[PDB]
C-alpha cells in the first residue's frame, strides 16, 4: 500500500484465440495497442483495452513464434516476429496506420534495397503486409532494439555463429561484432542513454560497448542458468531471474555480486522485465501463473540504496502443460501491465 | 412510540407546504409506513408513490427506533429525512442478438433527444408507437432495430459505402440523420428513411477525415447539425453534419497513395494520451468537455480555437457524461474502476464498485441525481447522487463514497446457474449504455443489446 501506489491488483482484459502457449508480448510504442506471438505460428495485433482483434497474420506454416517487438519509434509503426530461423518485420493494419504513415513505414524497411540474409518474403506475406525476411542460421529466441530504432539484435542460443547478431535496418547489413562469447546466450539488452550493449548468459551478464567494440562490464548473478533479465531506464540498475526460484537486483554502481536476492516463486521465472517511462516497478514472470509486481525505485542520488519492496501478486494466469506465465510488457505511461501465459491467452492487469 | 420526523425533499414537483414539520410516531415504521404518509391524502395526495427515505445521506433500511438505538441517538431527536421517488428497477425484459461485439447503443424516441431535435424543424417528429434503436457493431454495420427487436434496416458493407472496419461508436443526431465513427478514421454520416411495411435503408450522406487513429467516441447536437469527436490521437474533433457547410479533406487521409467526402472544422489535439471522450455542454452548444488517459478533463471553447479549463485527476480517464445550478456536473468514468464526479469550475464525491473498466455513463431521464454506468465488468450500475458517505479509511481520501442502487448483469451469464462473475470481463464486457424512458439498453462482447425496464 502506502507511497508504493499505484501497482497491477487485478487482470481487466482477457485476450483469447491463440491455439497453444503465447510466446510473446510487445506493447505498441504509443500503449494503443498489443502485439503477441503464438506457438500456432499466429502474429497478432489487439485493441488494448477492448480485446478485440484488429490483425492477425501466420508467418510459417509450422513454427512458434517466440518474440515479437514494437519498433520503439512512435513516426513507424513497425513490428519484428521471430518465427524459427527467421526474423519478419511488418506493417499491421491497424486504425493507427494512415497513408502516410504506412508510406513512412515501408520507406523505413523498403530503405536498403551470410550471418544473415534480407530476402523479401512471399507475396502473401505483403498481401497480409510483411515487408521483410531476415535470415540467420539458427533458431532465434530473443529480439531487442536500440532506442532510436535502427539497430535490432538477435540471439539465438544453440548455435554459436549467429549467437549474438546485431542488424542495421538502414543499410540492411546482419553483423556478428565481439564475436565470441564463451558461453550460451540466453538474449540480449541495448543500453537506455549510453551506445552500450549487454548480452546475457546462462551464466552471466556481460555489458559491451558497440563501436570501441570492447567489454566493459562483467556482472555474475551466481545463479543456475539465467532465465532472463531487463535494463532500468536509468541504464545504472538492471534485474535478472532464473530458473531458481530467484530474483537478482544488481546494482552496477556498486558491485558485481547481486544486490538482492528474492525468493516469491515455486518454479522457474521465465520473465522479467522494468517499467521503462519513470514509474518505480518491475515484475516477474513465473511457471507458477502468477507475476510478482515489485515496487523498486532507482535513487534520485547516484551510488544509493535502491529500495525494493514487493507490492502484489498476480493469480489467475492457469497452469497448462506444465507451464505457467512465459512473458511480460509494460505500459508506456500507465502502471499496467500485460502477460502472456500458457493458457493460449495474454492477460491486462490493472 | 415517540420520535420526531421532519421531511425534506429535493424533488422538484413533490414538495410539502409546512406539513414537513410534523411528528411521526410509532417509531417502529419501515420506509413503508413513512411513504404511505406521504402519501396521505392529507400530505401529498398522491397516495401510490414509493419513497425511499435518506437520513444524513443514506438509505433508511430499517425501522426509525432501530436505527437510532444502533447508532447511537435515542436521545429523542428530530430526525431529518430526505425523501425520494424510489426507483423503479429496470428488470429484463429483451436481447437483440448480433454476430460481433456490440460497441454503440443510441435510442430514438419522442422525448430522447434527437427526438425532441426532430420536432422542431426535417423532422419525423417520432410518434408514441414506433421507437427505433441503433446499434453499431464491430460488424462494421449499423443497424436499426425495432421497439420489438427485430431489425428494420441495415447498414451498406465496405463496398456500396460504408464503414470499411469496425464502428467504435455512433448516436441519432435526428430521426431522418443519425452519425457514427470507427477504426476506418472516418466519421460518417447517414440518411435514414424507412418505408410503410417496416424495412429501412441508411444510405450515406458524409465520409468526413480529419482523423489519424481511431475514432472512439462521438456526440451530436441536432440543432446546430453539429458533430464532436474524441480519437485515440489524443485529439478532439468537431465536425458539421450537413454537408453544406464543410471544408474539403485533408486527402493525404484517403484512401489513396459516388458519396461525398469533406473535412473537419477546428479538429485539435489537446491531450499526452489517447482522448477517451468529448462532450457537448447542455446549456451552452459552444461548450464542450474532454477527457482523456492522460488524465484531464479539459472545458473546451469551441467558438475560439481551443481549451479554457484543465482538471486534473488520479487515474486515466475512459469516459464523461453532464449532469444539469446554470451548469453541468462531469461524471467521469475510470480506468481505475470507479467514477470521479467533476466540478469543472474553479472531485465533490467518487462512485465505487465497479470491479472492472467504466466506459460508458448516461443520466436518468427522469431526475438529475440518478446516473447508469456501464463497465467492462459486465455490468451496468444505477447510481443515486443523494446517496452519500463520509469516505472509508482505506483508499477513501476525501468523502465523496457512493455505492450502487441497482445493479444490472448480462442476461447472457445470468441466465445459468452460475455464481460470481467470470474474471475480467470475460465474455461480458459492456461498451455502451444508453438511459431512455424504454430505457437502459446495453451493448457488448457478448453481442447482444440488452433492455432494461420496468
Ligand atoms: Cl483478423
Ligand atoms: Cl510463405
Ligand atoms: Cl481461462
Ligand atoms: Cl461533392
Ligand atoms: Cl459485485
Amino acid at each position: 500500500p502506502d507511497e508504493l501506489k499505484p501497482f497491477p491488483t487485478v487482470q481487466q482484459t482477457i485476450f483469447r484465440g491463440h491455439e497453444g502457449r503465447v510466446r510473446s508480448v510487445a506493447i505498441d510504442p504509443t500503449g494503443v495497442a498489443l502485439a503477441t506471438g503464438g506457438d500456432d505460428g499466429t502474429v497478432r495485433v489487439w485493441e488494448l483495452l477492448t480485446g478485440e482483434q484488429v490483425w492477425s497474420v501466420k508467418l510459417n506454416g509450422d513454427e512458434a513464434v517466440n518474440t515479437v517487438r514494437w519498433r520503439p519509434t512512435k513516426d513507424t509503426f513497425i513490428l519484428a516476429a521471430a518465427a524459427g530461423e527467421d526474423i519478419f518485420l511488418m506493417i499491421p493494419t491497424h486504425p493507427s496506420v494512415t497513408p502516410a504513415l504506412d508510406q513512412a513505414s515501408r520507406d523505413i524497411l523498403n530503405a536498403g534495397f551470410p550471418p544473415g540474409k534480407w530476402a523479401r518474403p512471399g507475396t502473401r506475406l505483403e498481401d497480409e503486409g510483411v515487408l521483410l525476411r531476415i535470415t540467420v542460421r539458427s533458431t532465434i529466441k530473443a529480439i531487442s532494439w536500440h532506442r532510436r530504432g535502427d539497430h535490432f539484435a538477435t540471439v539465438s542460443p544453440s548455435g554459436q555463429r549467429s549467437s549474438v547478431a546485431i542488424h542495421t535496418l538502414s543499410k540492411h547489413l546482419t553483423q556478428i561484432p565481439f564475436r565470441k562469447l564463451n558461453g550460451l546466450a540466453q538474449t540480449a539488452s541495448f543500453h537506455p542513454l549510453r551506445p552500450l550493449f549487454f548480452v546475457a548468459t546462462q551464466r552471466s551478464i556481460r555489458c559491451y560497448d558497440l563501436q570501441k567494440l570492447e567489454l566493459v562490464k562483467i556482472v555474475q548473478p551466481g545463479a543456475k542458468w539465467i532465465s532472463s533479465f531487463d535494463v532500468h531506464p536509468g541504464g545504472d540498475n538492471l534485474v535478472v531471474g532464473s530458473y531458481d526460484k530467484r530474483l537478482l537486483w544488481h546494482d552496477l554502481d556498486l558491485s558485481n555480486r547481486p544486490y538482492k536476492t528474492m525468493r516469491f516463486h515455486t518454479e522457474a521465472i521465465r520473465a522479467v522485465r522494468f517499467h521503462k517511462g519513470g514509474l518505480p516497478l518491475f515484475a516477474d514472470a513465473s511457471d507458477d501463473g502468477s507475476l510478482q509486481i515489485f515496487h523498486g525505485k532507482v535513487p534520485n542520488d547516484q551510488l544509493e540504496n535502491p529500495t525494493i519492496v514487493p507490492v502484489k501478486m498476480l493469480k489467475g494466469h492457469k497452469v497448462v502443460n506444465k507451464l505457467g506465465v512465459l512473458d511480460i510488457d509494460w505500459h508506456p505511461r500507465e502502471p499496467w501491465c500485460v502477460s502472456a501465459g500458457a493458457d493460449g491467452t495474454a492477460r491486462l492487469w490493472m | 412510540a415517540q420520535v420526531k420526523v421532519i421531511f425534506t425533499t429535493t424533488e422538484p414537483d413533490l414538495e410539502l407546504p409546512e406539513s414537513k414539520r410534523q411528528l411521526l410516531v410509532p417509531a417502529d415504521i419501515r420506509r413503508y409506513g413513512l411513504s404511505r404518509i406521504l402519501n396521505s391524502e392529507s400530505m401529498l395526495d398522491t397516495g401510490s408513490i414509493p419513497f425511499d427515505f435518506l437520513i444524513n445521506g443514506s438509505f433508511l433500511r430499517s425501522s426509525l427506533e432501530d436505527y437510532l438505538t444502533s447508532n447511537g441517538l435515542s436521545l429523542e431527536t428530530t430526525l431529518t429525512l430526505q425523501y425520494v421517488r424510489s426507483l423503479i428497477p429496470p428488470v429484463y425484459e429483451a436481447s437483440f442478438e448480433h454476430d460481433d461485439w456490440v460497441s454503440a447503443v443510441d435510442v430514438l424516441s419522442a422525448t430522447s433527444p434527437a427526438g425532441r431535435w426532430s420536432s422542431a424543424a426535417s423532422s419525423a417528429a417520432v410518434q408514441p408507437g414506433q421507437e427505433r434503436v441503433l446499434s453499431a457493431s464491430y460488424d462494421g454495420l449499423l443497424r436499426i432495430w425495432n421497439a420489438s427487436g427485430s431489425v428494420i434496416a441495415t447498414s451498406p458493407s465496405g463496398s456500396h459505402g460504408g464503414h470499411t472496419a469496425s464502428i467504435k461508436a455512433a448516436k441519432f443526431l435526428t430521426s431522418d440523420r443519425l452519425a457514427s465513427a470507427g477504426m476506418d478514421r472516418t466519421v460518417r454520416v447517414w440518411k435514414y428513411t424507412e418505408s410503410d411495411h417496416f424495412t429501412g435503408e441508411l444510405k450515406p450522406t458524409l465520409e468526413l477525415y480529419g482523423h489519424t487513429g481511431s475514432v472512439d467516441w462521438l456526440d451530436v447536437d441536432g440543432h446546430s447539425k453539429h458533430i464532436l469527436t474524441a480519437s485515440a490521437d489524443g485529439a478532439i474533433g468537431f465536425w458539421s453534419a450537413s454537408k453544406a457547410s464543410a471544408p474539403e479533406p485533408d486527402a493525404s487521409l484517403l484512401p489513396g497513395a459516388s458519396t461525398a467526402q469533406r473535412g473537419p472544422l477546428g479538429l485539435w489535439s489537446i491531450h499526452t494520451a489517447p482522448a477517451t471522450a468529448a462532450i457537448f455542454d447542455p446549456r451552452d452548444r459552444t461548450v464542450a468537455y474532454s477527457a482523456s488517459q492522460d488524465h484531464t478533463v479539459r472545458t473546451l471553447d469551441l467558438t475560439t480555437g481551443q481549451v479554457v479549463s484543465t482538471l486534473t485527476l488520479t487515474h486515466p480517464l475512459l469516459s464523461l457524461s453532464a449532469l444539469t445550478t446554470t451548469s453541468p456536473l462531469l461524471a467521469a468514468g475510470t480506468s481505475a474502476r470507479h467514477i470521479t464526479m467533476v466540478d469543472p469550475r474553479a472531485s465533490v464525491m467518487t462512485l465505487r464498485g465497479h470491479a472492472n473498466k467504466v466506459v460508458s455513463l448516461s443520466p436518468s431521464p427522469e431526475n438529475e441525481y440518478s446516473l447508469v454506468s456501464g463497465s467492462h465488468d459486465g455490468t451496468c450500475r444505477v447510481w443515486d447522487l443523494r446517496s452519500v458517505r463520509p469516505a472509508t479509511k482505506e483508499e477513501g481520501s476525501l468523502g465523496g463514497v457512493s455505492e450502487p442502487v441497482y445493479v444490472i448483469e448480462r442476461e447472457s451469464w445470468a441466465s445459468k446457474g452460475k455464481k460470481k462473475r467470470p474474471v475480467a470481463g470475460d465474455g461480458c464486457k459492456v461498451f455502451s449504455v444508453v438511459w431512455d424512458k424504454l430505457g437502459i439498453f446495453s451493448g457488448g462482447e457478448d453481442k447482444k443489446v440488452q433492455v432494461n425496464r420496468g
